[PDB]
């Protein structure tokens, strides 16, 4: 599994604990888990940075008298969302993952959907890169940006739970 | 050499250095012209980085002083 | 194990009610004997000092430190009270000489008692005049056994003195001070 | 080595591997050897910590003077929680310097425990063989050769006892600190902890 | 052939196995441009100057001071010695050694085919011996002393303080010295 | 020469080479010759210094006058430390001139003790064979042939005694100077040291 995607940077194939050398047949599940984590992390990092200088106009509920511009930046912004809005967000995520972008087949654990690639959701109406060098570069860029976004989103979460902002002190 | 606590001064000079290095040209060879990194390392060596950072520092000094005279930094 | 130390008053056998052997090797038994012998000799010196000073004794004639105001007779007759009246320079001198002697005892015996050797045979500080330079090997074992027995009795003696000083009316022959 | 041929097992969890998270079979042998070394170091540190915390909570201080002007009982007047901070700075410096030297010396030894050594077998003389550094041959583990009268089977049984006691000691020292921090968490630990 | 230090950069072709201190660490490929004996000359001169500078800085800061010298810290020692007017006198041994040794040695490194290596002044009065193990020790201590003097000067200018050159002394070096109660509060 | 075939050894450090830091193993033979020469010169200097410091501490002075107007007892009216500053500068310059001549003529001899000579074997006539300089044939060491009645074994034993006494004398003179400069460090010096 040393020649697969993600083993491109200065470290080559970097598996210290050896998850995929102990179980080489478990690489596809780990790749799907990493790809979902990376995509959620890119969305989270972009939301963290963009909510600081961009805010929607108008109200959020028009019943709890809560504005888009009144939610501060972060965890407290998710606090001030009304319970119906939280229910709708969870319904959107559940419908988005259980049926539309389905990362897992199988009864309980979820292997990989058929003979597709790990993280090969959406389908049909999605850009399919030909020219395998370009496809390999695009996929490796996706994976590496996902990993960097995981670390960044974790750091901003660590900052937000001990401050009022995700910006570290001194910045 | 570094600015006195100014992060905006750091961004102008670093961006000028990166822009100059990507937009250099020696003997028709250039990163922007579609000419690969490894052989430009092979053909020029440290002369590439030295010339690029010298011109980038000149350009960054001009841009920093202009934006200081106008108002920003 | 077999070693020295045993004899009469126990039946010619080793004394250990609580086990404290059968978890000990040759190195550990050598450490046991070295610690026993050092404690024994220190305790014999300690009883010979406390008994001489507290009971009677002419005490050392002289002054003890010409500058500070102390006299040999001004130290007193109590054991612990006179030790505190010894000056700090004298205490540090005694402790430093003892430490130098034992560090050289550790670094001077090349078959170390924990790596061979004989436990309790420290270099120097024994007979400078060679009183036991002609004794037979059979007689020397008797003297070593006598040293061990007198040392154990002296260990009990020093702890009796310490108990009588700290908690009064313990050790009934020893008085309240 | 593999987690199957390892001295953890124990008779309490049915005589098999307790691992309910599947960690032992999800990683390679090098990670398992690192985990065994970390568990053993944790257990020994926790045994020392539990005994020291019990002693400091019973207010059993040394007779004498810690620093000139600072009594052992003066530091141990409060509980073990407010005790390490009452130590003078030089003493904490010397303790942590000795621990630093021990860790560096035991890690810089021939066959590392992840590269051919035995995880948890600390070398007897960590400060021996270092150029320009001389130390006495006091052994780090067993300065007195207590485990020289022990056979291989007795050594294995006492290694099993060491592992079980280290696990219990980790639970106990975390129990002590949590019982001080969160009163009423541990019912036995009353006030002075 | 990848370099030993950087496992993803290629090995520099001018550093094979000799010239003690060779860790295979040469990004920028400076060995191709700068001649390698000249670079060793410069490295070992910097190393020796930094070793003496570190020891002098720490020794003056700890309190050791020769008679009639200003009793100041090593941060203000330069200005104090210049104001006293004797710090110019240090230049004459430096001028003697540096001119009459370095200038012919640098010229012979650049010109002469057979010449002594960089740090090889053939000084060795006692006769310790210039073994390959001793050269590695010299260059390791020199690189350490270079980084050390850089850190010492930069921290001593920031704090204007005593020997540890941190904002709170050796307590910044050892975090267990500083209020372990907060660490215990999360256990 | 080699550090193995040298005369230090001694029964105090068991009977082997004492060197705990491995100084003699990292250096070549020439440095060992320099170390032995420096050790022996240090020991002889320290022996003379210890005897002179004890004589000055006992307030023992010559019957007479040091300089015209300055009695020996006038200089010795204080401790040995505040006696060197009471000697006139001319006398100390003459002492240092004789010492400089002795050191220069000792090192000027042939087979230097690194280049073939014996380390610590200062020859009998350092001021002999020098053009433009004349001296009587008073020997430096043993002007009286005391070590001419001794055999080789007695000479080796007394060389070992000299080395041991030199080491003890260095410890002693450093103790004297440190006790004067920092009082209370050496407890064996009452006031006049
Ligand atoms: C993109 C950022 C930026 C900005 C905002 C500025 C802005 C400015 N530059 Mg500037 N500059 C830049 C980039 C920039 N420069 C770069 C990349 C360089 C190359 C290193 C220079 C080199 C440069 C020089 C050498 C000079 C300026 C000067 C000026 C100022 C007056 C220009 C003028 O009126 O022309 C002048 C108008 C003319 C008609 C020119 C007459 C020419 C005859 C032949 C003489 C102005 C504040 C001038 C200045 O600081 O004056 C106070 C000046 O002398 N610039
Ligand atoms: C951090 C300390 C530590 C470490 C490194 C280990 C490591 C190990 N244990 Mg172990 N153990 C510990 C603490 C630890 N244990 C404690 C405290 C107990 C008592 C409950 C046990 C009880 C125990 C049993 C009964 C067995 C093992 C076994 C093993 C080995 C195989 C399991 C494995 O791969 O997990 C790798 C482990 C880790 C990577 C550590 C993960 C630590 C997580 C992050 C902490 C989660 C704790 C959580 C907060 C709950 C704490 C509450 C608690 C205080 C009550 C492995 C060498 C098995 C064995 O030896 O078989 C050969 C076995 O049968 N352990
Ligand atoms: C990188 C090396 C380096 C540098 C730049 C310095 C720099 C300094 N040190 Mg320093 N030091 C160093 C290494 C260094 N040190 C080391 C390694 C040690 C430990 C051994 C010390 C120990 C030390 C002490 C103890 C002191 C200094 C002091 C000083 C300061 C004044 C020095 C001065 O005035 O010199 C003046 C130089 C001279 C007087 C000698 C010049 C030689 C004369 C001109 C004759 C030239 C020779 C001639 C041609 C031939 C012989 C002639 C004759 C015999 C006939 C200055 C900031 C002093 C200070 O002010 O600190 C606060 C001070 O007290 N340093
Ligand atoms: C500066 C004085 C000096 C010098 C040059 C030597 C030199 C030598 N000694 Mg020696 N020695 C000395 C003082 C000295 N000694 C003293 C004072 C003692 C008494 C403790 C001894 C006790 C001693 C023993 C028992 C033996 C030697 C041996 C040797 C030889 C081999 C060891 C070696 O390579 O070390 C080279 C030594 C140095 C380069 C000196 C480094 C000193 C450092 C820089 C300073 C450290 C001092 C330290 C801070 C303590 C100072 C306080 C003090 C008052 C307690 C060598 C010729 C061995 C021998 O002869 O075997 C053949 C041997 O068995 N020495
Ligand atoms: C490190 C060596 C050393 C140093 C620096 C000093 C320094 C000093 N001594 Mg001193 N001394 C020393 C060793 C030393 N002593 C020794 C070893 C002895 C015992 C013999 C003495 C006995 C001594 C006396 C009795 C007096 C001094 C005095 C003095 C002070 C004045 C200088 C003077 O008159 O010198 C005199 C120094 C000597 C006579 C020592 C000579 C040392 C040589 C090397 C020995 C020669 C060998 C041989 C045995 C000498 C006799 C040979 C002859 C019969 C043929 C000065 C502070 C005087 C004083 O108190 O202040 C005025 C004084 O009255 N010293
Ligand atoms: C006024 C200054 C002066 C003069 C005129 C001389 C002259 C001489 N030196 Mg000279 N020297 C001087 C200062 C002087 N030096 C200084 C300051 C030093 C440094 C310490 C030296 C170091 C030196 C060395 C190292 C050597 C000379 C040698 C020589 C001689 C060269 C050839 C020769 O005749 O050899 C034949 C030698 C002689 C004929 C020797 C006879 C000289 C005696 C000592 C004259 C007696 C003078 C008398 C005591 C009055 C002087 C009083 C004074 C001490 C206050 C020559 C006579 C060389 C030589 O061979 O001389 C030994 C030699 O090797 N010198
Ligand atoms: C008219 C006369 C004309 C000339 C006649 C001939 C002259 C003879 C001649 O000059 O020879 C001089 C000579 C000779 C000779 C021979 O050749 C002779 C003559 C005949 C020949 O066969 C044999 C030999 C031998 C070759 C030898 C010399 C040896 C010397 C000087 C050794 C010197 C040695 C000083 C020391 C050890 C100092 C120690 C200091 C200490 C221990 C300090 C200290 C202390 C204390 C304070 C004490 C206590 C403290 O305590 C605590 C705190 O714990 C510890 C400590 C360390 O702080
Ligand atoms: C219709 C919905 C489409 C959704 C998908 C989408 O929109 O994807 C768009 C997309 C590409 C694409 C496309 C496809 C996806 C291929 C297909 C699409 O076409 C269709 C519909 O098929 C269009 C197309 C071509 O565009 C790519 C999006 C990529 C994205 C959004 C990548 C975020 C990285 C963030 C990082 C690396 C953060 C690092 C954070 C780091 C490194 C930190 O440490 C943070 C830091 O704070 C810390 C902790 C402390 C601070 O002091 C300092 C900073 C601030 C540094
Ligand atoms: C085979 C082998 O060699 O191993 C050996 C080693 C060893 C150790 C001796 C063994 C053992 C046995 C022992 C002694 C095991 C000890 C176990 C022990 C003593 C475990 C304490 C748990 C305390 C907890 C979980 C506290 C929770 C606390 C929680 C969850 C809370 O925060 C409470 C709360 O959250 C709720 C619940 C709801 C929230 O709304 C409100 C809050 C937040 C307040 C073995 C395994 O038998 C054999
Ligand atoms: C043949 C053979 O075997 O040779 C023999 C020779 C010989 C002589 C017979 C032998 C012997 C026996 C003897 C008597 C050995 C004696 C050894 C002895 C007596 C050794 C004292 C050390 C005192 C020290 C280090 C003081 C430190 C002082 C220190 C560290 C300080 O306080 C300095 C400091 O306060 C300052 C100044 C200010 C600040 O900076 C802070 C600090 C706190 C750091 C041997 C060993 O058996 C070997």
């Amino acid at each position: 599994v040393e020649t697969e995607l993600g083993a491109t940077g200065p470290l080559g194939y970097w598996d210290p604990f050896g998850f995929s050398v102990r179980n080489p047949e478990r690489f596809n599940r780990y790749r799907a888990v990493e790809l979902k984590h990376g995509r959620i992390a890119m969305a989270a990092t972009t939301g963290y940075m963009v909510q600081s200088f961009l805010r929607w106009p108008g109200y959020l509920s028009t019943s709890a008298n809560i504005k888009f511009a009144d939610l501060p930046n972060g965890i407290a912004a998710f606090k001030a969302i009304p319970p119906a809005g939280l229910f709708q967000i969870l319904l959107f995520i559940g419908a988005m993952e259980a049926f539309t972008w389905r990362y897992y087949e199988g009864p309980w654990p979820g292997k990989v959907p058929e003979g597709k690639a790990p993280g090969d959701v959406a389908g049909d109406l999605w850009v399919r890169y030909t020219d395998p060098e370009e496809k390999a570069f695009k996929l490796n860029a996706e994976i590496n940006n996902g990993r960097a976004a995981m670390m960044g989103s974790l750091g901003m979460l660590m900052h937000d739970h001990i401050l009022g902002t995700w910006v570290p002190p001194g910045f | 050499p570094i600015p006195q606590f100014n992060p905006a001064k750091a961004f102008i000079m670093m961006f000028s250095n990166i822009l100059i290095i990507c937009t250099m040209s020696i003997q028709g060879k250039s990163l922007a012209r579609g000419t690969p990194h490894d052989e430009m390392v092979e053909s020029f060596g440290i002369t590439w980085l030295l010339a690029g950072t010298s011109l980038g520092h000149i350009v960054g000094a001009g841009a920093i002083l202009g934006c200081t005279a106008a108002g920003f930094l | 194990s077999d070693m020295e130390g045993t004899g009469p008053e126990t039946g010619g056998k080793v004394f250990d009610p609580m086990g404290l052997s059968k978890i000990a090797s040759a190195e550990t038994l050598a450490w046991y004997r070295a610690a026993e012998l050092k404690h024994s000799r220190v305790a014999m010196a300690a009883v010979t000092g406390w008994a001489w000073v507290s009971s009677g004794g002419p005490l050392f004639p002289g002054y003890l430190s010409v500058e500070q105001g102390v006299t040999f007779e001004s130290l007193g007759r109590d054991g612990y009270a006179a030790w505190a009246a010894v000056p700090e320079a004298g205490k540090f001198q005694i402790l430093g000489v003892i430490g130098i002697l034992e560090i050289l005892s550790e670094s001077a015996v090349k078959p170390h008692y924990m790596a061979g050797g004989t436990p309790g045979k420290v270099p120097l500080l024994w007979d400078p005049l060679g009183f036991t330079a002609k004794l037979s090997p059979e007689t020397l074992a008797r003297k070593r056994l006598a040293e061990l027995k007198n040392g154990r009795l002296a260990m009990i003696g020093v702890m009796s003195l310490v108990s009588a000083h700290f908690i009064p009316n313990s050790v009934p022959l020893l008085p309240g001070s | 080595a593999l987690v199957d041929s390892m001295e953890g097992v124990g008779e309490e969890t049915g005589g098999q591997i307790w691992d309910p998270l599947g960690i032992s079979e999800a990683v390679s042998d090098e990670a398992v050897m690192w985990f065994r070394a970390s568990e053993l170091k944790h257990g020994r540190v926790a045994m020392l910590a539990s005994v020291g915390y019990l002693v400091g909570a019973a207010k059993i201080s040394f007779p004498g003077e810690l620093a000139k002007g600072v009594t052992f009982a003066s530091v141990a007047a409060n509980g073990p929680y407010q005790a390490w901070d009452a130590v003078p700075q030089a003493g904490k410096l010397q303790i942590l310097s000795i621990i630093l030297a021990l860790e560096w010396a035991t890690e810089a030894k021939k066959p590392h425990y992840m590269r051919g050594g035995v995880p948890g077998k600390i070398e007897q003389l960590p400060f021996d063989g270092i150029q320009g550094l001389w130390a006495p041959k006091i052994k780090f583990w067993d300065p007195l050769n207590f485990t020289g009268a022990l056979s291989a089977e007795q050594k294995a049984r006492k290694r099993k006892a060491e592992l079980k006691n280290g696990r219990l000691a980790m639970i106990g020292i975390i129990s002590f600190i949590t019982g001080h921090n969160l009163p009423g968490s541990v019912p036995a630990l009353d006030s002075s902890f | 052939a990848k370099s030993k230090a950087i496992p993803f950069l290629d090995a520099p072709p001018a550093l094979d196995g000799t010239m003690a201190g060779d860790k295979g660490f040469d990004p920028l490929l400076l060995s191709n441009v700068v001649p390698i004996q000249w670079a060793r000359e410069a490295e070992l001169k910097h190393a020796r100057i930094c070793m003496l500078a570190v020891v002098g800085w720490v020794t003056v800061d700890l309190g050791f001071t020769v008679p009639y010298a200003p009793q100041v810290s090593s941060l203000a020692a330069h200005d104090a010695a210049v104001d006293k007017g004797v710090f110019l006198g240090l230049l004459i041994p430096i001028a003697l050694v540096e001119v009459l040794a370095g200038i012919p040695k640098c010229f012979q490194i650049m010109n002469e085919p057979d010449a002594s290596p960089g740090g090889d002044y053939k000084f060795d009065p006692l006769g310790i011996g210039a073994s390959a193990e001793m050269q590695e020790k010299e260059i390791s201590n020199g690189r350490l002393a270079m980084l050390a003097f850089s850190g010492i000067v930069t921290q001593a200018a920031l704090t204007q303080g005593p020997f540890p050159y941190t904002y709170n002394g050796v307590e910044d070096l050892v975090p267990p010295m500083q209020s372990v109660q907060g660490a215990l509060s999360i256990l």
